């Protein structure tokens, strides 16, 4: 029914023509999406990990391997406030039409979705964890290295991960950490590890995690599952927002302050093969 | 969801 | 109604047919313009910043945070003059008509706007201030680097932007400073930093500010919002001036000294998200 | 005969409409396929070589040349668990058989299968060799240099097969090895060998091997025939395996642990010219 | 009226159909239209310059800038003997008419005109200059460098224009200097600078002025204003000239020896911004 | 007579339709072909040469020319074996339809033809050179220089061929030689001689002679005459061939060891006009 | 009248369709033709020379323009007897046609004509002079340099003609000289004069005269007048030739020695300005 | 206004 | 088989 | 004059 | 033969 | 005419 034409619909369910564009804008910004692997889901589901192989009838022995099961779920709320200011009333939505409202929000809602998933996915910082983060797997299996940035330590980190079979892949390190990666040079073999032009640490690519969680550290992965799908939805109302903060004092009374907010309900889900390592600071 | 997973595989930093 | 035909219109608003040409020439010439992203506004616009911490039906008491509001205004007017003094009286322009005058005036007016805009907008010197500016934001947060042109200092400069989880995008170096930039080569990795052909410092485009408010300086930008509204709007002038100076000491008495000037009041607005770096010479 | 309408086809042979698409996906995935040719055949192919010499008419003085025949064969298999985990969704297959079934699983079975080929192709770690090519070709014709990374050594690496009347085509070097390729610069002629934009060593494209079986090595190729034949051949049983473990250790009793498994039996074949250069490392 | 048909009209003024072709030869041959600029003029135009202040209705400002007024004048002549070479008026001129005339001395007359423009334009050795010239601007504003053709000296030369907020565009240097341009081997980076195939120094096109007044040096140019106007005049008279030589010893009189002369006087003016650089050797 | 349709012709002559394709594949692969110039002939070619001098209507001094005539003939013949075996006996003939085999076997015979001819053309190997080879012309006029590969030594070779009024056109050097030249750099100016991307030595293009009759040898020619006039022919052989040998060291009886053999004869002629340069190794 | 038909025309004033291609081959091959300005005429021409100086419009005259009267004549003959031998009998001519002879004739007769002219044009060794030759001008205007090849000498050589007003324009030399031009390098300023890639001596372009007369010579050439108008003609007969010495020492009577001869006579002219320099060896 | 923003993205130094 | 041959020739890193 | 302007801008070494 | 001479002119290492 | 045109077009010194 809905397309362009009009917009005087406060509540509803978002049409899939505009949904997958919104998810397409979340796509690149989320670091765990780039590093992870994707297999399709509808609400609740179970999958099995790893890869299988044979050499035919020639050689029966060798090539032993493991299978493991896990169930996928959990919901993540999104409450918007910027929207309320840029558009006074719902007749203005109508004047734009149904299409352009979501095109205006296309960056805004997408920015906050990837921001929270990465904060609650790579670490357990926010209030939207559920299973086990990358940090949580490292809390189980003591894979800690002391705060020193040398060619031996990066090779040791990869070797430590390699020691339990699985080979290393892309790196997660914050933007401030990029400055320390510049000056890692050996005297005998005069070559720098970190390539400045193409963002890659030891050949493998890096992602600059825009968050205030890490300080001086490096993370790696390879084998990780992270596909999510349902429907975002839209609910427009004016109430006392609990998890937001007006100006700098107290909770935002919307009928008092005169805004028109919007909600997006998306689902968030993660499955991990539990063997990852972290490098952290020592101080003294 | 299939079309999402297809484009997700395409736009990935690590090559498959 | 008016197009070619004639030219006896003293006062008048320019049509959008001619507004895009004049602004197109302003876009390339101005340095701040080239770097910024221009969302549309009217007289004013209210923009909000920040995100929020959002869980799904659980919520623990943390991550309330701050939300910030901001609005923008103030204009940037400039004079044509040049055409007026070269080509005198209306009957002389009657042959040229409406279409001919704008094309011939095109580079003079466009050259004028950016010179004044950048002299007050980037460096806060020219007498047309509006709070929000590049040099003013550096007074709040000290991003100062000393006067030496080596790769490590440019790395350290970019590292200061990285400290507050922000990426480098472009550069601003003076035309006079272009000599010192090119003669910087590392001993180990024997490659030139500043490329002469493709104007870029660290694979990031440098833009040459013609204003004389710099010596040995480098400015950096990325997320930046300039805005524009309405029309250039022209008025023919045969009256006395206070602002301009006639060679020696007397003023531009247009009916006294037989000239025929032009007035062009353009409306341009600026907004800054903050965290912008700058290198300056120290010497002693 | 076969259509989209109906499923419940457990044991069967694929149509050429679907066999070519699934192969197309496996071609770009592979390393040996990207650096190799394709002669057609049915079961086994008889090949032969050499050019010979012949007189015009008279003398026939000192004319003596030889020629020898060759052979090619061998089959490879894989046992996927992933389609058996999907198997619960009977409505999927019943509603849209083949088209939607094989499209969903193009990575699921080809991704594992191509890595097995590369294990026995470029290395000999896999237990499905036939010609036992690259590893043994180095052992047969000792064309190895003591591993240090300089242009002189890269020229020497190419010189080994250039000496035996064979042109260099393309390189095989790790993603981790990419970092050491940047420091290659000669003292007299200040020019770079490896280009940042395109993964190529010289006028010669590089393929990055993901299988962790190289330290600091480079391999030249360009005289190989990779040959895929027959049909993938799908079987769908729900019974106990031999080469498998179910989570703890015990054999995956598929009736108890209610899954299914899809079998894929494609054909895999190679052939050699026995003139390849290999590099490794000096002391450590 | 005139086109082909006949030739007889001795005096007159050229048609625009035969003005543009002969003038095109001047432009392409000369080292000024190739490296300069153009506008139309009517007899002796007047130019006005410099940027005004203009406030934005807030405060008038304490900058206070000035306005500069300028002009251009003077024309050149040419009386060639080439028509005396092609004299035969009875037969040839009737067949040649008003079309083939100009085609036969299309290279000549234009040849003599283009050479003299640069002779009294780039240098000031001629006896028909009109003040504004490159050599004179260098005498006014000292930009003279004394040294060999080293990379740093070429950068220094260019930097003089950059020092007064002006960008370099192209180069003027003779073919004899090309030998010394070849040996510019840098200590770092690309070891070349000057491109051998395409005649360009720093990616800026070098123009080969083949004058007798240039020893071994480079001039930079990129801010000219050349102004051609008026269709050229032609005259046909067989007469005695005051100056000039008949053969070897004596004055050229027509009744003595039957020659025939052709005059072409093209009116042309110049202008400069008064900031152009020069390089020469060190006197020792 | 023939077209598509059928195939039961054991002996035969090729049509012009099929003759020029196989000859086209000979052209590009040959070294003497590309370097040398051409003309058509019949059975044999006789070309008459030399220059004269005369003023006209006068007799003066001396300097009368001399006459010399040159006739060229003979043929280089190349056998298959390989090609007959590919076709399955008379069954191919039963379903061939006079098209696909000349196309399938296009590069197999063409490769061997150039292989044998180049050995006879450039070197004096085999009993095929009835005329004078390049090596033989070097023995007549001693233009052999001894020394290691250095810039000046390569120019010295060209200088000596230039010494007798003849400009150097292009080099001939094998695949082993190509790899050796790369390390040659000029001391005075930091620039390289040999280029791999554009295969040329001293700005002169090179072709790799892939034969085992050279070590450190380079050859340059200006003029060269080669003739290819005739037809390839098509013959079957079920009987034994002396030139061909089986794997070990035996004559190979074709009735004994069930093979099929093809035989092709190309009427090719070669000729030189003396004065060719050469290089060779010293050892001791 | 003629076009193709079937030749049989022994005598013949050949048409301009086939003349101008044959003359074009003489032009490109000739070295004197590559450098000069060539006015047209029929049998003989009285014509004037030297470029016209500027009048100057406002300033009386200054430097005198200078004018001089000259004359032009003389014919050159050439017999391509071996080219006539190629076609044995009049029946063979019938199949060859009028048109075929000219295209196949074009290379040899053009070769002979340019070789004759340059030998009796630059030097005065060949005996078809017109007085005004380069060698004869050097005898009058003494411009001889001793056997020394250095940068200082080449500058001094150009300075000799510079002393008498004129500018050095271009060089004429042989291919043997290229070796001797390579060794010229100054130790203080390490740079070669002669460029190997682009054939230019001191920046000025060189042309290679392949004549066995000079040895260690550099010739300098500027403005030259010549004429190549006139129909070459084509006569062929079966008669004795006193010019063409056959085999050993005889007239070569055509009834005795059955051959066919062809004679072509092309009008040719040369003129000088009597200011040309020349270098020569001395030894002792 | 909207056309100016469209032109801006086309005539930017870095197109995005 | 036939399509395979053409794609193996086309869809490839090295191409002549 | 007007045609000259077009030719001057077109027939130039720098920027066409 | 004649076609070969034409292709020898076209398809060649050197062109004049 | 045509011969003079070819000479002008194919003179090496075209400065």
């Amino acid at each position: 029914p809905d397309n362009v034409m009009m917009h005087e619909k406060k509540d509803g369910t978002l049409m899939n023509e505009f949904t997958t564009p919104i998810l397409q804008e979340v796509m690149e910004n989320s670091k765990i999406m780039q590093l992870g692997k994707y297999e399709p889901m509808e609400g609740t589901e179970k999958k099995f990990t790893f890869w299988a192989d044979k050499p035919g009838a020639y050689w029966v022995g060798e090539g032993q391997k493991i299978e493991t099961s896990k169930a996928t779920w959990v919901n993540a709320t999104m409450r918007a406030f910027k929207l309320g200011v840029i558009l006074p009333v719902t007749k203005e939505f109508l004047n734009y039409t149904y299409s352009q409202f979501f095109e205006e929000m296309k960056p805004m809602i997408a920015e906050a979705f990837y921001k929270k998933f990465d904060e609650a996915g790579i670490l357990n910082q926010g209030n939207n964890p559920f299973g086990k983060s990358i940090a949580q797997s490292i809390e189980k299996t003591n894979k800690v290295i002391k705060g020193d940035f040398t060619q031996d330590n990066i090779i040791d980190l990869e070797a430590l991960l390699e020691d339990d079979e699985l080979e290393a892949n892309a790196f997660i390190s914050k933007t401030q950490n990029r400055s320390l990666l510049r000056k890692i040079v050996d005297p005998e073999t005069k070559e720098r590890i970190y390539d400045r032009n193409s963002d890659s640490l030891d050949g493998l690519p890096v992602v600059n995690l825009k968050s205030s969680n890490l300080k001086r550290g490096e993370l790696i992965t390879g084998d990780f599952d992270k596909l999510i799908y349902g429907i975002p939805q839209l609910i427009e109302y004016k109430i006392d927002e609990t998890a937001q903060l007006s100006t700098v004092k107290n909770e935002d009374g919307t009928p008092v302050n005169l805004f028109e907010q919007d909600m997006v309900a998306l689902r968030a889900t993660m499955h991990v093969a539990l063997h990852i390592a972290d490098d952290k600071a020592f101080a003294k | 969801p299939q079309n999402l997973a297809e484009i997700a595989r395409q736009k990935r930093i690590i090559k498959n």
